[PDB]
Order: C-alpha cells, then sequence, then structure tokens
RNA sequence: GUGGGAGAGGGUGGUGGAAUUCCCGGAGUAGCGGUGAAAUGCGCAGAUACCGGGAGGAACGCCGAUGGCGAAGGCAGCCACCUGGUCCACCCGUGACGCUGAGGCGCGAAAGCGUGGGGAGCAAACCGGAUUAGAUACCCGGGUAGUCCACGCCCUAAACGAUGCGCGCUAGGUCUCUGGGUCUCCUGGGGGCCGAAGCUAACGCGUUAAGCGCGCCGCCUGGGGAGUACGGCCGCAAGGC
C-alpha cells in the first residue's frame, strides 16, 4: 500500500531454489516471490522455470504495490539464475542496473565436506 | 642489528697487524660476538627453533677454529681464550 | 635512528579546534617517543574506497620520520589509542623503486 | 586488449600513497590483476602487490567491487 | 673482510577486509533447507530473502605461478621489531683450519596424552532421515572429543625425488627464479623440460646422473610366520626403537 514506484530488486539462487526480493531503495523489502511461493514442491523449485515464474510473480506483485524503475542485484551462481533475470526484464518493469554481487570469503571458513 | 662500527671495534682490536680481517684471531672473535647476542635473543623467544639451529653450526664454527689455534699455536690461543673469558 | 613514515587517518567532520588539537598531540607524541620530523605533507581530505567507521571518506596527513628501534611500535600504539584517529601505518622507508622507467 | 605498464608513466612502483596510478592496474572488482594483463616482471609483479595491498589497508584502494552488467 | 640482492625461513607485538555463526533493530510473508527423487530438520514465539548495528572465533580470496624460502617436517593478509640461512661482485685477509660421521644430543606433518584456557565453521564417536536384498557404509539433518592458544609429553608416515652426504671429471638445446656484466649475447647461483657419450632388466636417468671416479656412513640377502613372540630400553598412557 506505501506506492513506491522505484526500488532494488534481488535474485538469489542456489541450485536448489531461487527467491526473488522486491525492495526500497534504503534496504527494506517490498513483497517476496520463490520456488514454493508458487506452489513448486521438490527439486523442481531448482529449474529456470519456477525461476522465471517466480520473478514474474514478485515483480507482478510490486508492480501493484506500484512499482516501475527497478534496479537489480543477483546473488548466487546456480540453475535458471539467469531465467529469473531474463524474465523480469519483460516483466515491464524496467530494469535499470544489472548487479553481480555473489558474495565470496577471503577464506575464512572450513567448508562442509560435500565442498572439497 | 650488528652495525659496521659494531663490528670494526672487535677487528680492529683482535687483529694480528694492521689490515687482517682474516685470522682465526678475528675470525673467533667475530663469530663469538655473533655469538653471545644470539644467546641474547634466544633468552627470550624460546620458541625460535630455526635460528637456535643456526646457532649450534655457530659455535661449532667457534670449535673448530679453536682445535685448530690450540693444535697450531698455543700461547695464541691461551691468549686468545683468556681475553674472551670462554673454554 | 631509522628511517619511517607515517600516515594517519582521521574523522573529517573535525573543526579547526579540534583538527589542531589532534595534530598538537600527535606532534607531543613524535616528540615524546624520540621520532623527529623529516618533513610532512597532508593531503588531507579525500574520498576512500570502502567506509571507515561508516564515514565515506577520510583525512590523511603523512608524517616522514628518523626515530630509535624499539619505539616504533610503542609510538604507533599512542598513536593508535586516539579516538578521532580511525586508521595510523608506519612503514620504513624505502628507495623509490622506479619501474617501466 | 592492451597491457598496463604498455601505456603508463615510468613510476614509482613502491608508492602506495598515490591512488591515481595504482588503481589502474585493478579489474573492475577489487581483483589485484594476473601478469598476462598487468604486463611487468615477477619482480615487479611482487612489488606492485605489496603496494596495493598496503593501500588498501589506507581505504584508498578497494578491497572488492561488483561487477557491471550480467 | 668489504659492497650489494631475492625470499610464504623463524620468533614476539599489533592490525585489516571478505565470509560463517549468533544476539539487537527495522521492513516483509509461507515457506526454507536438502536430494537421484525424498525425508528427518528448521518456520506464525514470524523463519528464509533484505537493510543497519554489535559479539566472537578461525582462516587469509585476486596477486599465485609449470614461482620462491628452509636441513627435514614444513612456510602465504598487512606493519613494525628481534633473528637464521644463502647468492653474487671485489681477489683484500688466514694458510689445509678439510670431507664423513658408529654412539650420543636436538628439531620432527597429522593424529594421540596431560594440565589449564578457548569454540565461529567443520567434525571420529554418537542421535536421527531416505536408499531399499540390507545400514549398522556411501546420500541428508543434528552432534561430542578433537580442530585453535599457552605449557609439558608422544617420535610415527607414501617423513617420497620411494634416489644418504662431499668433491672432481664428461655435447648441446629450451623454459624460468635471482645476482653481476662491455646487456643480439656473456657469466655465477636455484627450479623444470628434451636430449650426446654413457648407464639401465625394462621403464627410464642423462652437468639437479640412475654417467665416469674417490672418501665416509646407513642398509640388503626367497615368500609366509612377522615388524609378531621373548628380553631390554623409552613412554602417564596410547605406543615407539
Ligand atoms: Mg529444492
Ligand atoms: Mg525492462
Ligand atoms: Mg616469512
Ligand atoms: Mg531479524
Ligand atoms: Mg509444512
Ligand atoms: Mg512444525
Ligand atoms: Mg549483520
Ligand atoms: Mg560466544
Ligand atoms: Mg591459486
Ligand atoms: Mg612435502
Ligand atoms: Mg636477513
Ligand atoms: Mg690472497
Ligand atoms: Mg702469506
Ligand atoms: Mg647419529
Ligand atoms: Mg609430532
Ligand atoms: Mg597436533
Ligand atoms: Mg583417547
Ligand atoms: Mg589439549
Ligand atoms: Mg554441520
Ligand atoms: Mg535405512
Ligand atoms: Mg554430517
Ligand atoms: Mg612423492
Ligand atoms: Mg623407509
Ligand atoms: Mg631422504
Ligand atoms: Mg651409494
Ligand atoms: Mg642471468
Ligand atoms: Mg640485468
Ligand atoms: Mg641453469
Ligand atoms: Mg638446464
Ligand atoms: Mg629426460
Ligand atoms: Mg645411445
Ligand atoms: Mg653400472
Ligand atoms: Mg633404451
Ligand atoms: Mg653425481
Ligand atoms: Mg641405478
Ligand atoms: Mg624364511
Ligand atoms: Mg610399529
Ligand atoms: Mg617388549
Ligand atoms: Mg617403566
Ligand atoms: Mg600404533
Amino acid at each position: 500500500k506505501r506506492q513506491v514506484a522505484s526500488g532494488r530488486a534481488y535474485i538469489h539462487a542456489s541450485y536448489n531454489n531461487t527467491i526473488v526480493t522486491i525492495t526500497d531503495p534504503d534496504g527494506n523489502p517490498i513483497t517476496w516471490s520463490s520456488g514454493g511461493v508458487i506452489g513448486y514442491k521438490g527439486s523442481r523449485k531448482g529449474t529456470p522455470y519456477a525461476a522465471q515464474l517466480a520473478a514474474l510473480d514478485a515483480a507482478k506483485k510490486a508492480m501493484a504495490y506500484g512499482m516501475q524503475s527497478v534496479d537489480v542485484i543477483v546473488r548466487g551462481t546456480g540453475a535458471g539464475r539467469e531465467q529469473a533475470i531474463r524474465a523480469l526484464q519483460a516483466s515491464g518493469l524496467q530494469v535499470k542496473s544489472i548487479v553481480d554481487d555473489t558474495p565470496v570469503p577471503h577464506n575464512g571458513c572450513r567448508p562442509k565436506k560435500k565442498f572439497r | 642489528p650488528i652495525t659496521k662500527e659494531e663490528k670494526q671495534k672487535v677487528i680492529q682490536e683482535f687483529a694480528r697487524f694492521p689490515g687482517d680481517t682474516g685470522s682465526t684471531e678475528v675470525q673467533v672473535a667475530l663469530l663469538t660476538l655473533r655469538i653471545n647476542r644470539l644467546s641474547e635473543h634466544l633468552k627470550v623467544h624460546k620458541k625460535d627453533h630455526h635460528s637456535h639451529r643456526g646457532l649450534l653450526m655457530m659455535v661449532g664454527q667457534r670449535r673448530r677454529l679453536l682445535r685448530y689455534l690450540q693444535r697450531e699455536d698455543p700461547e695464541r690461543y691461551r691468549a686468545l681464550i683468556e681475553k674472551l673469558g670462554i673454554r | 635512528m631509522r628511517r619511517y613514515e607515517v600516515n594517519i587517518v582521521l574523522n573529517p567532520n573535525l573543526d579547526q579546534s579540534q583538527l589542531a588539537l589532534e595534530k598538537e598531540i600527535i606532534q607531543r607524541a613524535l616528540e615524546n617517543y624520540g621520532a623527529r620530523v623529516e618533513k610532512v605533507e597532508e593531503l588531507g581530505l579525500r574520498r576512500l574506497a570502502y567506509p571507515i567507521a561508516k564515514d565515506p571518506q577520510g583525512y590523511f596527513l603523512w608524517y616522514q620520520v628518523e626515530m630509535p628501534e624499539d619505539r616504533v611500535n610503542d609510538l604507533a600504539r599512542e598513536l593508535r589509542i586516539r579516538d578521532n584517529v580511525r586508521r595510523v601505518m608506519v612503514v620504513k622507508s624505502q628507495e623509490p623503486f622506479l619501474a617501466n622507467a | 586488449k592492451a597491457k598496463v605498464k604498455a601505456t603508463l608513466g615510468e613510476f614509482d612502483l613502491r608508492d602506495y600513497r598515490n591512488v591515481e596510478v595504482l588503481k589502474r592496474f585493478l579489474s573492475e572488482t577489487g581483483k589485484i590483476l594476473p601478469r598476462r594483463r598487468t604486463g611487468l616482471s615477477a619482480k615487479e609483479q611482487r612489488i606492485l602487490a605489496k603496494t596495493i595491498k598496503r593501500a588498501r589497508i589506507l581505504g584508498l584502494l578497494p578491497f572488492t567491487e561488483k561487477l557491471v552488467r550480467k
């Protein structure tokens, strides 16, 4: 209900899921969407389809919240991490800056044994 | 460190004649100075083995030049020793 | 003694009496710890890369010194205790390596 | 796709305090450039390294930044 | 001796950013996580995703290498301090002062023990979840010792180049690290690759010998039994020789 009209769009992708968060330019969220937000259940969540579906969905939501100008931040490198951005470009919102933020350590933390 | 005139004191002090930087006298004083400084560092910094090793090799040096002096010129060796207090 | 460089970096929102007092206290610290001034270059106000103390920028002084040995570290502990100095670095001087010359 | 020290002044490598030059060797993210793309030598590069990290500690140069496009 | 140099060699003090976790705060719902697919697990006491603030511990991305240092184990953020080794140039000084080294003596990854500290992530044992002939094993979710620090033990290993140290001889080419030079090139010292002669059962090695020689040490004598048994020494123990 705020009537916002410009803001941050975060994509987040693991190979297990995708999550979009629309947010306002000082960082507070507006709405969000995910793989299971749309009814998708299992492994089916880490597809590019649901990536699309979710982007479109959160975009839709905020677009009814009044969103227009949207500048993107992608964290994570994953399955259809692309298809999510590739979707919400064609959402009708206007993608302003696409930025890749996938956060990486300077080597601090011993990783789960899966991971090396 | 061991600075330069910090060395010159010693070299000019144990010289056999003007200009000698190389004889057993000079060599053993120089060496022995280096030795005592290290013992000073290794008093604290007990934890440093990689310096300690080098100090072993160093006293082994000293000792070898000494066996040289002794076997070759006994008086000058008793002189050098009672000069440095050691052995 | 030995040839050192000091960098000091402070909070840019300091007024004149403040920045004065800071500088004075740095001087009185160098004196007090044995260090002498070879020269000064203070570039002052500039915009950093990452925020230091929530601040987008900072105020830089550069002081090239000569001083005793052991004392250096303790001197920079005295510098660092300051609340408006958000950073200090020291180095021994180096010869100006000219590369691609 | 030119090297760095190819177009550049012939300059002090061991100076951290000066950014204007030092930056020219970092990517869009803070990453210090590899040899192939820096152009310099092993002792050079080894020194460029230490200088950069020194300045990164003075906040003059960045530790890392964000990647645009994508 | 003097002049110069490279280095993640060691030690003590300090300090910087990313990241994980956790606590506080805001905004915001219905899921998150995880797999081959799942489930346990966590989420309305408000998770995940997001923005700000704090606490703490460990480890230092890019540079980074087919690279460097070290006797070996081994050594990567940055700054300072204490320090070992080593290379080159000058041809100055001593005058065989050398090599090797049974025995001793000391250092020696990881794990393990002892007494204190500490504890983010990981994680034997362990508690659970699906697989599915069956987990008690691989896959998933928890998790304690341990991992870290100080002090004292332990002395092992594919501790490997499976190649003991030292010196002298014996084509070259090529790639590189680091000094010196009159700097297309030359000349020392490291690290690789191809290859003369030569060696080798073959593979292969070949101025970084596995070539030609000398010196000194260690070691070997079919496989199993068996690195066991007895004894001795060391060790709190586990255990080691
Ligand atoms: Mg999934
Ligand atoms: Mg658009
Ligand atoms: Mg080091
Ligand atoms: Mg919260
Ligand atoms: Mg449910
Ligand atoms: Mg429940
Ligand atoms: Mg935070
Ligand atoms: Mg805590
Ligand atoms: Mg690498
Ligand atoms: Mg090794
Ligand atoms: Mg040194
Ligand atoms: Mg001569
Ligand atoms: Mg003569
Ligand atoms: Mg022995
Ligand atoms: Mg051990
Ligand atoms: Mg251990
Ligand atoms: Mg036990
Ligand atoms: Mg313990
Ligand atoms: Mg875990
Ligand atoms: Mg089962
Ligand atoms: Mg587990
Ligand atoms: Mg091997
Ligand atoms: Mg063996
Ligand atoms: Mg061996
Ligand atoms: Mg032999
Ligand atoms: Mg050369
Ligand atoms: Mg040259
Ligand atoms: Mg060579
Ligand atoms: Mg060669
Ligand atoms: Mg070959
Ligand atoms: Mg032949
Ligand atoms: Mg033969
Ligand atoms: Mg053959
Ligand atoms: Mg040989
Ligand atoms: Mg052979
Ligand atoms: Mg038999
Ligand atoms: Mg045994
Ligand atoms: Mg027995
Ligand atoms: Mg007993
Ligand atoms: Mg055993």
